[PDB]
Protein backbone atom coordinates (compact mmCIF):
# COMPACT_ATOMS: atom_id res chain seq x y z
CA UNK A 1 0.00 0.00 0.00
CA UNK A 2 1.19 3.20 -1.22
CA UNK A 3 1.14 6.54 1.31
CA UNK A 4 -0.50 9.02 -0.23
CA UNK A 5 -1.29 12.63 0.91
CA UNK A 6 -3.82 14.58 -1.01
CA UNK A 7 -7.49 16.52 -0.66
CA UNK A 8 -10.07 15.05 -2.83
CA UNK A 9 -13.41 17.64 -3.55
CA UNK A 10 -16.35 15.30 -5.24
CA UNK A 11 -19.51 16.30 -6.59
CA UNK A 12 -23.17 14.09 -6.67
CA UNK A 13 -23.61 12.43 -9.83
CA UNK A 14 -26.68 14.26 -9.78
CA UNK A 15 -26.41 17.85 -9.36
CA UNK A 16 -24.18 17.84 -12.72
CA UNK A 17 -24.99 17.77 -16.20
CA UNK A 18 -24.22 14.64 -18.29
CA UNK A 19 -24.36 15.42 -21.50
CA UNK A 20 -23.47 18.96 -22.58
CA UNK A 21 -19.73 18.39 -22.40
CA UNK A 22 -19.93 15.87 -24.88
CA UNK A 23 -19.90 19.67 -27.62
CA UNK A 24 -17.90 21.66 -25.50
CA UNK A 25 -15.30 23.10 -26.64
CA UNK A 26 -15.04 21.53 -29.42
CA UNK A 27 -12.82 23.71 -31.94
CA UNK A 28 -10.12 23.06 -29.08
CA UNK A 29 -10.97 19.57 -29.62
CA UNK A 30 -10.83 18.98 -33.19
CA UNK A 31 -7.81 21.27 -33.50
CA UNK A 32 -5.83 19.32 -30.48
CA UNK A 33 -6.60 15.82 -32.40
CA UNK A 34 -5.21 17.28 -35.79
CA UNK A 35 -1.70 18.82 -34.43
CA UNK A 36 -0.92 15.83 -32.08
CA UNK A 37 -1.96 12.87 -34.41
CA UNK A 38 -1.37 14.45 -37.87
CA UNK A 39 2.18 12.62 -38.16
CA UNK A 40 0.35 9.42 -37.36
CA UNK A 41 -2.02 9.64 -39.70
CA UNK A 42 0.63 10.47 -42.76
CA UNK A 43 2.45 7.82 -41.54
CA UNK A 44 -0.53 5.09 -41.88
CA UNK A 45 -2.16 6.61 -44.80
CA UNK A 46 0.46 7.05 -46.99
CA UNK A 47 1.97 4.10 -47.49
CA UNK A 48 -1.18 2.13 -48.05
CA UNK A 49 -2.60 4.85 -50.47
CA UNK A 50 1.22 5.14 -52.48
CA UNK A 51 0.86 1.54 -53.07
CA UNK A 52 -2.66 1.12 -53.90
CA UNK A 53 -2.07 3.81 -56.81
CA UNK A 54 1.12 2.49 -57.79
CA UNK A 55 -0.49 -1.52 -58.13
CA UNK A 56 -3.43 0.68 -60.04
CA UNK A 57 -1.05 2.51 -62.53
CA UNK A 58 0.98 -0.36 -62.92
CA UNK A 59 -2.04 -2.66 -63.77
CA UNK A 60 -2.85 -0.06 -66.26
CA UNK A 61 0.17 0.64 -68.36
CA UNK A 62 0.86 -3.71 -68.79
CA UNK A 63 -2.92 -3.52 -69.88
CA UNK A 64 -1.68 -1.45 -72.57
CA UNK A 65 0.97 -2.53 -73.76
CA UNK A 66 -0.13 -6.25 -74.26
CA UNK A 67 -2.79 -4.65 -76.58
CA UNK A 68 -2.71 -3.82 -80.65
CA UNK B 1 -42.23 11.27 21.16
CA UNK B 2 -44.84 9.15 21.92
CA UNK B 3 -46.42 9.93 18.84
CA UNK B 4 -43.15 8.92 16.88
CA UNK B 5 -44.65 4.97 16.66
CA UNK B 6 -42.69 2.44 13.62
CA UNK B 7 -44.68 3.64 11.14
CA UNK B 8 -44.01 7.23 11.88
CA UNK B 9 -40.24 6.22 11.69
CA UNK B 10 -40.58 4.75 8.89
CA UNK B 11 -42.11 7.86 6.93
CA UNK B 12 -39.99 10.54 8.24
CA UNK B 13 -37.10 7.53 7.16
CA UNK B 14 -38.31 7.55 3.24
CA UNK B 15 -38.50 11.41 3.49
CA UNK B 16 -35.06 11.91 4.35
CA UNK B 17 -33.00 8.78 4.02
CA UNK B 18 -34.27 6.66 0.95
CA UNK B 19 -32.74 6.94 -2.65
CA UNK B 20 -30.92 10.65 -1.32
CA UNK B 21 -28.21 12.29 -1.70
CA UNK B 22 -25.25 12.52 1.04
CA UNK B 23 -22.46 13.94 1.96
CA UNK B 24 -19.27 12.94 3.05
CA UNK B 25 -16.28 14.01 5.08
CA UNK B 26 -13.43 11.78 5.82
CA UNK B 27 -9.63 12.00 6.88
CA UNK B 28 -7.30 9.76 7.73
CA UNK B 29 -5.73 6.90 6.08
CA UNK B 30 -8.71 6.25 4.06
CA UNK B 31 -8.06 4.65 0.96
CA UNK B 32 -10.24 1.72 1.83
CA UNK B 33 -13.37 3.86 2.50
CA UNK B 34 -15.95 3.36 -0.41
CA UNK B 35 -16.11 5.97 -3.31
CA UNK B 36 -19.78 8.48 -3.67
CA UNK B 37 -21.34 5.87 -5.81
CA UNK B 38 -21.13 3.25 -3.20
CA UNK B 39 -22.70 4.93 -0.63
CA UNK B 40 -25.39 6.72 -2.45
CA UNK B 41 -26.21 2.91 -3.85
CA UNK B 42 -26.42 2.07 -0.45
CA UNK B 43 -29.32 4.20 0.58
CA UNK B 44 -31.87 1.71 -0.87
CA UNK B 45 -32.27 -2.01 -1.04
CA UNK B 46 -33.14 -3.34 -4.74
CA UNK B 47 -34.84 -6.29 -2.87
CA UNK B 48 -38.16 -5.21 -1.98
Amino acid sequence: PVKLKAVVYALSPFQQKIMTGLWKDLPEKIHHKVSENWISATLLVTPVVGTYWYAQYFKEQEKLEHRF
Amino acid sequence: IDAVDASTVKRVANKYIYDKDIAISAIGPIQDLPDYNKFRRRTYWNRY
